[PDB]
């Protein structure tokens, strides 16, 4: 199932998202994984907001991923992480 | 261990360094069997917990803004009794374990509390009992 | 002078939340935005 | 392994990662995607139970790609592509359009800039100046130094906090040292 949330800048897309994940955290704290996929520079911003609730003040079911951390996660399970990494240099 | 090697979750060196006896030893313990038998289980559980700034930094008492403590709970499992926390530690012990326990207890003391807090506050459930397994001699202490 | 009062306040002014401005937001217990 | 090898590795490892099945996924903050990142998203669309795509645009179309000169070229083009993939993948699709302003409800002028940014047949703002101001400085030194005073006026007078202010530059390399 795919959902397309579209709107101009400052229409509240992100706010709607954060809140939805929070209620999902409220209703089923140990439920199936919730993956919040944002750009690399948006991760720590989302981690701070998500956790910002009177009710919970944090999260376990939901996680904030950049494509890299998401990849790193899945790979620490499915495999490939012990393969030596090469720097651009 | 070999499959982890095949799938490259382990380096050749890491593979040859594993003491299997110390890995199987856990599943023969009271805790191990309890882990095996459980309605529900999960491992490598990431979490983000928001705490008042001073609750960590006693030094700065003035402001109550929340800061994020983030970690990974090694293991959690639920039984008909309650939810239990599980962490494995490669800590150096035998070199009795009776005398190390008091020291180990408070080396990981603050850490485990953060965990229980993370779970209890976020999940709004409660953690009854915490266990730490030690590869050196296969030791277990409860918190 | 006209501004005698404002000036003295602004020079004695501090930042109410200043104690926190140096504290790291994310702190890991074991990502470049956190600390230990 | 290559810095840019993880994404291809991820895309092909997603199918056999069973904890991402029944997982709810939200993507946000992206204007566009690379083919490689794309490979990941469509692999997520397959194995994830729910995925929501948040894109900043204005009633984009999935039949036609945005013309060269329209504002939401990037985001519109990504919407059309993400939608055509969800169509060929036979996914249950749902839409949500956000119409009203949320960020600028109490700031008419900023609300004006956002809405009238595009249309060249643009209507002038007919009200008072308060929230929006352009300013000229003798040089980058005075520019930052002037802005520094403004920030203090904001925190000391108008009751803002430092965390509420954000300063941007197209070429941070020009102000970085002086900042």
């Amino acid at each position: 199932g795919a959902e397309f949330l579209v709107g101009r800048s400052g229409s509240g897309k992100t706010k709607l998202i954060i809140n939805s994940i929070q209620d999902e955290l409220r209703r089923a704290p140990f439920g199936k994984p919730i993956i919040f996929l944002v750009p690399d520079q948006m991760t720590f911003l989302m981690e701070y907001e998500l956790a910002k609730t009177p009710d919970m003040g944090g999260m376990i079911r939901a996680q904030v991923f950049s494509f890299s951390r998401l990849a790193w996660r899945v790979l620490q399970h499915t495999g490939g992480m012990s393969r030596p990494f090469l720097t651009s240099t | 261990v070999h499959r982890l090697y095949e799938k490259e979750l382990l380096t050749e060196e890491q593979k040859d360094a594993i003491d299997i006896e110390e890995i199987v030893q856990f599943f023969h313990t009271e805790i191990g069997g309890q882990l095996i038998g459980a309605k529900w289980k999960d491992r490598e559980i990431p979490f983000s917990l928001a705490l008042p700034a001073k609750e960590i930094y006693p030094d700065a008492h003035e402001a109550d803004e929340p800061l994020l403590v983030q970690g990974i709970i090694d293991c959690l499992y639920e039984t008909e009794d309650g939810l239990y926390l599980l962490a494995y530690k490669s800590d150096r012990i035998e070199g009795g374990f009776e005398g190390a326990a008091p020291i180990l207890k408070k080396r990981y003391e603050t850490q485990i509390q953060l965990y229980t807090k993370a779970v209890e506050q976020i999940a709004k459930t409660k953690v009854k009992g915490c266990a730490l397994y030690f590869f050196d001699g296969g030791h277990i202490l409860t918190l | 002078f006209a501004f005698d009062e404002k000036a003295r306040e602004q020079l004695s002014w501090t930042y109410p939340h200043q104690e926190v401005t140096q504290i790291r937001t994310k702190q890991s217990v074991s990502d470049e935005y956190s600390g230990r | 392994l290559h810095s840019e090898d993880y994404l291809t590795l991820l895309a092909e490892h997603i199918p056999l990662a069973e904890d991402i099945k029944g997982a709810h996924i939200y993507v946000d903050g992206f204007y566009q995607f690379t083919p490689q990142e794309f490979r990941v998203l469509e692999q997520l669309m397959v194995h994830a139970e729910h995925i929501t795509f948040s894109l900043t645009a204005d009633k984009p179309s999935y039949e036609r790609e945005p013309h060269e000169l329209e504002l939401f070229r990037m985001t519109g083009k990504t919407y059309y592509r993400l939608h055509q993939k969800a169509k060929e993948l036979n996914l249950d699709i749902t839409y949500k359009e956000l119409s009203g302003t949320e960020r600028h409800t109490k700031t008419p002028e900023l609300a004006h800039l956002e809405a009238q940014y595009e249309a060249r047949p643009a209507i002038p703002y007919a009200e008072k100046q308060e929230a929006l101001t352009v300013m000229q400085a003798a040089n980058r030194r005075a520019e930052l130094e002037g802005i520094a005073r403004e920030i203090h006026a904001l925190v000391r007078e108008k009751g803002y906090r430092y965390k509420d202010v954000a300063i941007l530059a197209r070429q941070p390399e020009d102000y970085k040292d002086m900042v």
